[PDB]
């Protein structure tokens, strides 16, 4: 079945920006540049922060930094193994609906915000009928990814801070956190203190 | 961002209008207390385990629920989560120490925290409770007299805390 | 021997052309057949001109006071072979020529290598060229009255590797070995070293992804160490390599050559991400199994 | 706004690291300049009026087709001057920011950013603001570390527009 | 390497069938066309030297860049080089022309002539310039009206028209 | 390798422009700090194997037990002193790499990556070596410039150790 | 990447010792030539765009066949990827200067380089024409004697210098 | 959560695909297992303080330091004492619930995940926790199927630990 059609929206990634290289503009990590184990190291840290906010060790896939460092697997293709694995469907998954699933799988692959509550209706039945990995691989294989990050650069947060402006748009660690008020509500919380 | 030059060539270009005298000979005396405000940065950053895990312990020494099974800051992960926000707010307050301007750690860390802990059900009262903690900590680490050399750091003391307490206000 | 990847390789003109002989009181249309043919293969299908041509090897191959090994010797040692395959080259690249032209053939191994590089630095680059030339593969292949050939097919002493290593020594039959793609770089030091094999890539004619050659570092490696686990689940891993990668731009676009290992399941969205980056695929080998 | 101290807490942040002493020799860096762009800026504050009318007749000297045919985009009428003494005085007071800032953050952002497309559609020549440019570079009497500052950010500027 | 003859017959082998009634008649069809396709042969030949230097005249003249110095025709080695070149290209055109079948040209002349071009810095373009000049040239003297019987040798042209394209577009 | 001229040079790829005034200030703080660091290396090197020396006795004395206990993970006996000694000499190393390469670049490419696994799998106590960068820190004997950014670097370790 | 600091570091750890007293006393000495190095730096950064545009315009007033039609630098498209590249080479050179080391420009700009150009059909031997071209007008900014501090900058001169021959002897 | 059923689940999830004859196979598995480790959890239940006291003091005994010099990471105090069999505690009613659940999903989410984060803030040395599951280990009594899911159970907080 094809995908429902949805209206885009006004967005900061969808017009030109006119962009200058500042402190603003998200850091490039990409394996084009022939990193030392250091700076593949950001550059792994990187993606863990852009995939899973943050990575505790038990998060961290070494199998798969050992073939992003040999050459095995590109940029892409470790961050659809951070995609898919154990940690992300736990925490992003399993403790949210499919329609926040999609967000937090738009923001995070594509680097923007969802268009509308449609946007992620459309997308969340992805997940039941192609699969997770369907999922996954339909928003990598996006023109919006490729075109964007491509193979080699880890995706970022698109056009948050336009020039002049001391703040931007809320980062989407903090927009959306790994769970919303459905688990909180399921685990007990929030606690009363005193 | 904004630093602390750069916030009032901000103010400045919305006014349309050059720098005055007065504002250069401020950020004159800006540059004069730079190496106080270097050094403090590098103070709490070479003792950021210490004042995290020391207001860590004291936070759940005053706040036992927070630790009980049931709790917000029980079980490894969640426990290890909370040690984490403690570092990643020390983290900011000095990135906005260093600048001299707080819209890094508003614009990266504090903006949208509250919801943010409110979506997850964190005390963000305790949080703010941590958050002063540590801005004990700090203080007191920045403002011992031994190895350093003399002087006034009561101006950058008071933009430490400043950042502190702002910290403390949004996760509140 | 190479039936239906000839044409596509430069192997199809070899296919039917005999070995060069020059009989016994031969003709002197012999002769100059066995100049032709030593001219061609001895300085790598490179022009030769009036005033470059050796008058006087000539003469001497034309009147039997040299032999058809004297002479491809003697072309050998000229400063005609000098100035276009050692004064410009680093020894490791001269020896690669030396094996095409006088054995028709790419080195096998590192070993070869260390023996040709102490020979020419012990004893020069005459006493380099008589190891060849007077070595027992020149005689059991080429002997004293034939021209040396490119053996692209399968013989005794063969080793697999030197085939693979043949594609990237010989570029096609319109080409010319001081006008390939390496230019003066050594196409087999890195291989020889490690042991190792690349994707054979033929000529621009047939092949569209003609001019994929790896860079110097960041370079995908050949077999997929991992499995199928960094691409969920997959049932192969497949190497391909891709050149000519302009459409998205700088900096989008770093490197115009890449090879990436990408699942069976995923064969025919990269073929059309190909397609749209404009590149051309060079080869795809199987990377897992 | 691009300066030492934005970027060295940019590269911390990217890489979700506390400020080590590469930030803090950053820091050290930028106040060993700070005074010299200041002074800079005082200079230049002080000397932007004659540096803005010098640097018109500049432009209007080496291009008096400015000054001749009309046209929207041309200095024929009074209101081609003003729009182009403002261009220029606009020049030299974000030149003094860049030299508070310590980066080209405020040229970055308020003028460089997007000049190309104003240039392009009000048929603006950044020649004209090169020259314009050029002028105040020679005539902005600085010296040692304040006019290295000062000239990088006029350089940069004049790089831009060609 | 095929001929219009052994084309048919490696396309018949590997699907493993006889040649059908179809393909005997085309191929008899083109042996009916054999006395043209010689005397076109013949022809190109004859004038081969004329041609060359003729096009290769007119493409010095209308692009002086490719002789004067530092052009890639430039020096009396590579302006030969490039003659020899055209003439190589010339011929082997006679050579699809005379079996009737492409193999010879994209089998031996154009495997591996583009690497040759982009590594030694030869301009591909203007090698196709050259080539369209011979192409020109060789059909005004294959359709020559002049000492030779009377017959259409339309179809004979368009085959050495496509061949001598064949050429030009694997080096432009 | 974190470094300032390696990161402002980073910074400024990731932007694709050229080096700015920013990135001049980066290496003017690098120069103005990098002669300290090098006689902080000078110094740390030369009293080198007494601070190794003194570090092995100062995390024996604070944990006696390792100089009594049996084990692989311990130094009850010489080769476990042996490595200890290692190890120690291994972090001040580090640490004069640090100094002469201005940043944290040798500590996270050479000893902070990996290093809580190992102290895991060898079950080695991380407070050992923090209390080993702790008496480095109180014995080096350096002042000024050179004492802070030596303790800046001894203190990341110390940091990440703990 | 490396720089002229991490590079001595780097060897140091591999053979496992403390870098001696005369590695230390040769990086006190590229200290000292610190400013003339941020001088040179800022000297070809500020005349980037003149050197690019002159240096492209020699080499196609010297190589008239990269213009004209067929040519590769002909199209607008074309030409404005020909001089960024030079931009591109010209900002790496740059930066290896400033890092005194050549890492950055080898692992992120000449890596693949040669491979892209033949990939592509850029004629890499003007490549290297127009590096050149951009290396002498750099070398003459930077040894400009005006409006600047008197000294000897022949060592930077001549790193400079070898920094644009790996740029010239890569692209070829 | 890793436990057989969740796990059989999760994956028929994951790609969108009805409950096969595989996932019934692995529900006859945790069947089998059911009885056993309910029993096992059972008996460490009935015996629990008994296990986590004879486990704490075998802690001590192997490591007297913890209970001799003072710290807050040690147990010389009470509260210290108090600190540590209540982790013991924690880690033993954790292995309950991973034998009541069939996998050692309990573990990873209420004490594996972020437990490597805990030590190292707190020094705790991940040696003294692997003592007292070696006890337990040793002094569990149990036999036959109870015995090996709830060995394999603390060999994997052992193997996490160590
Ligand atoms: C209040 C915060 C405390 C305090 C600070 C203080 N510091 C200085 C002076 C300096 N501090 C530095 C710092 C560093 N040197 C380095 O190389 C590095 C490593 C990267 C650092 C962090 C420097 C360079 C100076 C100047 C030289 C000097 O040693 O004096 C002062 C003096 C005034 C000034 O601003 O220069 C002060 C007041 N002093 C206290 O009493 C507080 C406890
Ligand atoms: C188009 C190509 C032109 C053309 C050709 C044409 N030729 C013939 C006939 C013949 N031409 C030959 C050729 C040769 N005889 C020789 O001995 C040699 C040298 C070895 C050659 C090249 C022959 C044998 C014939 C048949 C007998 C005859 O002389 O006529 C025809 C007639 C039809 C046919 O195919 O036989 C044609 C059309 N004529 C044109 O008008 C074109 C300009
Ligand atoms: C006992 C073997 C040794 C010991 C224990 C000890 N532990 C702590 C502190 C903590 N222990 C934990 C562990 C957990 N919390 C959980 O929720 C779970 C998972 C369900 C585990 C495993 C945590 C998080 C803490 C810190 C928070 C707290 O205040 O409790 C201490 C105190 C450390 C301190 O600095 O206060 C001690 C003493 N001590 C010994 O000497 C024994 C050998
Ligand atoms: C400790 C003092 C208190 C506490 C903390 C606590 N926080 C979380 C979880 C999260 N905290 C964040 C924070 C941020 N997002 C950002 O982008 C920034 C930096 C720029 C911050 C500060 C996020 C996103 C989460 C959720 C995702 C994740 O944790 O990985 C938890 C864990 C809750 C959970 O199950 O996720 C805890 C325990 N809790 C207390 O009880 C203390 C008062
Ligand atoms: C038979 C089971 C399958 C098969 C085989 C097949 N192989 C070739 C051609 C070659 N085989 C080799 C292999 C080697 N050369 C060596 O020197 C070594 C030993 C050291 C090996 C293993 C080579 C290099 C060739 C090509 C050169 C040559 O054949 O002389 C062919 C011929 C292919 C062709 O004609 O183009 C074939 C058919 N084919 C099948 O279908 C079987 C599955
Ligand atoms: C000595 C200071 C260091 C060293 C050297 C070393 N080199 C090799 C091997 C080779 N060296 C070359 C070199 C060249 N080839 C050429 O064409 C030219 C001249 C134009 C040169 C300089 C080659 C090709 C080889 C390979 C062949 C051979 O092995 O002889 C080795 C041996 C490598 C091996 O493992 O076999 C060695 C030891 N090694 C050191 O440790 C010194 C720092
Ligand atoms: C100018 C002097 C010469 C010239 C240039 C030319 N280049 C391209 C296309 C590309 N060049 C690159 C190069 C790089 N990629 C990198 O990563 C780096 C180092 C950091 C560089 C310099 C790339 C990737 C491309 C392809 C994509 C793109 O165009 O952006 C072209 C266009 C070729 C085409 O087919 O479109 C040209 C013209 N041409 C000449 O003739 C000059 C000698
Ligand atoms: C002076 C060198 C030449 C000149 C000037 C001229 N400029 C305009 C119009 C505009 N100038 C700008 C430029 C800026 N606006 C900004 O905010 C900044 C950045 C802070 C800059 C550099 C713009 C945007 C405009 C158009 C909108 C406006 O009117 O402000 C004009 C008029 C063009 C028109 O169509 O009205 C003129 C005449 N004219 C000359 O002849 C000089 C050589
Ligand atoms: C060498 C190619 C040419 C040269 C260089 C040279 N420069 C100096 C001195 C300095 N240059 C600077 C640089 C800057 N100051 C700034 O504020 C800026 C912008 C941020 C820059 C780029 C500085 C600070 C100095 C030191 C103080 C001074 O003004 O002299 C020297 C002198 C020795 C030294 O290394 O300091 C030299 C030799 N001089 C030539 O003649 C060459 C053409
Ligand atoms: C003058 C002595 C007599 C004369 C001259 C003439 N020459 C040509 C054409 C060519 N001349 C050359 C020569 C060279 N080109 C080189 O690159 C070099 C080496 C550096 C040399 C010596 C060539 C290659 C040509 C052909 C290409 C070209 O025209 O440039 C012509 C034109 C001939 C034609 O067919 O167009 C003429 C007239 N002719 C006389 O009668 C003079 C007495
Ligand atoms: C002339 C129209 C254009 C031109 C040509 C030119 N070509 C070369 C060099 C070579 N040409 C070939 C081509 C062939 N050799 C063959 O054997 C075959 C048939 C199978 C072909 C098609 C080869 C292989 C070379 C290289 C050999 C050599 O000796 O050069 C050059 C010389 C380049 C140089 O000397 O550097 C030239 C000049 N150049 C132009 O400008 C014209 C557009
Ligand atoms: C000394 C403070 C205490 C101590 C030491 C001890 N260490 C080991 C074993 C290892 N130490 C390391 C550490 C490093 N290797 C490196 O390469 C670096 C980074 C540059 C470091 C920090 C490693 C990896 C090991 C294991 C492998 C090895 O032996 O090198 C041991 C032995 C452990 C064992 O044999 O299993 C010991 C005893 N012991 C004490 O009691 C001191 C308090």
């Amino acid at each position: 079945l094809p995908l429902l059609n949805y209206a885009p929206k006004s967005q900061n990634v969808r017009v030109e920006g006119y962009e200058i290289g500042s402190e603003e503009k998200p850091v490039v990590f990409t394996t084009e540049n022939i990193l030392s184990s250091s700076d593949m190291d950001n550059l792994i840290e990187a993606a863990y922060r852009q995939i899973f906010f943050h990575a505790f060790k038990w998060d961290r896939e070494k199998v798969l930094e050992s073939q992003l460092r040999n050459g095995q697997i590109t940029v892409r293709d470790f961050v659809r193994g951070l995609l898919l694995s154990n940690t992300f469907r736990n925490s992003f998954y399993e403790k949210n609906s499919n329609y926040r699933f999609v967000e937090h799988c738009v923001q995070k692959i594509l680097g923007r915000d969802v268009y509308s509550e449609r946007e992620k209706i459309a997308w969340s039945i992805v997940v039941a009928t192609k699969g997770y990995q369907g999922l996954i691989d339909d928003l990598l294989n996006s023109d919006e990814y490729l075109n964007n990050f491509g193979y080699d650069t880890v995706p970022y947060q698109r056009r948050r801070n336009l020039p002049g402006r001391e703040a931007g748009e809320l980062p989407f660690n903090i927009k959306s956190p790994r769970y919303d008020a459905y688990h909180r509500r399921q685990l007990g919380f929030p606690q009363i203190v005193w | 961002m904004f630093d602390v030059f750069t916030r009032v060539v901000s103010q400045a270009d919305a006014r349309g209008e050059y720098l005055s005298g007065s504002q250069l000979d401020a950020l004159s005396a800006t540059v004069a207390e730079g190496n106080k405000r270097i050094d403090s940065v590098n103070r709490i950053t070479g003792n950021a385990s210490a004042i995290v895990s020391n207001a860590a312990r004291a936070l759940f020494a005053e706040q036992p629920q927070l630790i009980q099974p049931g709790g917000n800051a029980y079980t490894s992960r969640r426990m290890a989560a909370c040690l984490r926000d403690m570092e990643i707010i020390l983290r900011y307050v000095t990135y906005a120490t260093f600048t001299g301007d707080a819209s890094v750690l508003e614009d990266r860390c504090l903006n949208g925290l509250r919801e943010t802990y409110v979506a997850l059900g964190v005390p963000g009262a305790s949080v703010a409770a941590g958050v002063q903690k540590m801005k004990e900590a700090a203080l007191d680490i920045v403002n011992d007299p031994n190895g350093i050399t003399r002087g006034d750091c009561s101006a950058i003391v008071a933009e430490i805390a400043g950042y502190f307490d702002r910290a403390a206000a949004a996760v509140a | 021997a190479i039936t239906t990847a000839a044409s596509r390789l430069g192997v199809a003109p070899y296919n039917e052309s005999r070995p060069v002989e020059l009989r016994p009181d031969f003709s002197l249309d012999d002769a100059k057949m066995v100049i032709r043919a030593v001219y061609r293969q001895v300085l790598g299908n490179d022009y030769i001109m009036d005033s470059e041509r050796l008058k006087g090897a000539e003469s001497l191959l034309t009147n039997g006071s040299i032999s058809v090994r004297e002479f491809v010797r003697t072309v050998a040692k000229s400063e005609l072979y000098k100035k276009k395959f050692l004064y410009n080259n680093f020894q490791t690249r001269v020896i690669e020529l030396n094996y095409k032209h006088l054995l028709g053939r790419a080195p096998f191994s590192e070993d070869e290598v260390i023996f040709h590089l102490d020979l020419y630095e012990n004893q020069g680059f005459d006493a380099d060229i008589d190891s060849y030339i007077d070595s027992v593969e020149y005689q059991e292949n080429f002997g004293e009255n034939i021209v040396p050939y490119y053996r692209f097919n399968n013989q005794v002493g063969d080793r697999t590797v030197g085939f693979t290593r043949m594609f990237r020594l010989y570029r096609g039959y319109a080409n010319s070995d001081r006008s390939q793609l390496e230019r003066s770089s050594s196409r087999l030091a890195t291989e020889l070293g490690q042991n190792t094999v690349s994707a054979i890539v033929g000529p621009s004619g047939s092949n569209a992804g003609w001019a994929y050659r790896p860079s110097r570092a960041g370079n995908t490696p050949a077999k997929a160490l991992g499995g199928t686990v960094p691409f969920g689940q997959a049932s192969k891993l497949f190497r391909v390599e891709i050149t000519a990668i302009s459409a998205p731009g700088y900096p989008k676009v770093r490197r115009s050559n890449k090879a990436v290992i990408v699942p069976f399941e995923q064969l025919n969205q990269t073929l059309q991400q190909i397609n749209r980056l404009g590149g051309k695929v060079a080869s795809i080998t199987p990377a897992s199994l | 706004m691009k300066t030492p101290l934005t970027e060295a807490v940019s590269t911390a942040d990217s890489q979700g690291r506390f400020l080590s002493s590469t930030e803090l020799q950053i820091a050290f860096g930028r106040l060993r300049q700070a005074n010299a762009g200041l002074q800079a800026a005082k200079a230049l504050t002080d000397n932007a009026q004659s540096l803005v009318n010098g640097a018109a007749q500049a432009v209007y000297n080496k291009f008096p087709y400015t000054t001749q045919t009309q046209g929207n985009n041309f200095a024929a009428d009074q209101r081609g001057k003003d729009k182009c003494a403002r261009d220029i005085g606009y020049y030299l007071r974000i030149v003094t920011y860049c030299l508070v800032a310590g980066g080209t953050g405020p040229l970055d952002e308020y003028l460089i950013a997007g000049i190309d497309e104003i240039n392009r559609t009000f048929d603006l020549s950044p020649s004209w603001y090169v020259e314009a440019l050029k002028y105040i570079k020679a005539n902005h009497g600085l010296s040692g570390d304040a006019r290295d500052e000062a000239n990088s950010y006029l350089d940069y500027a004049i790089n831009a527009l060609s």
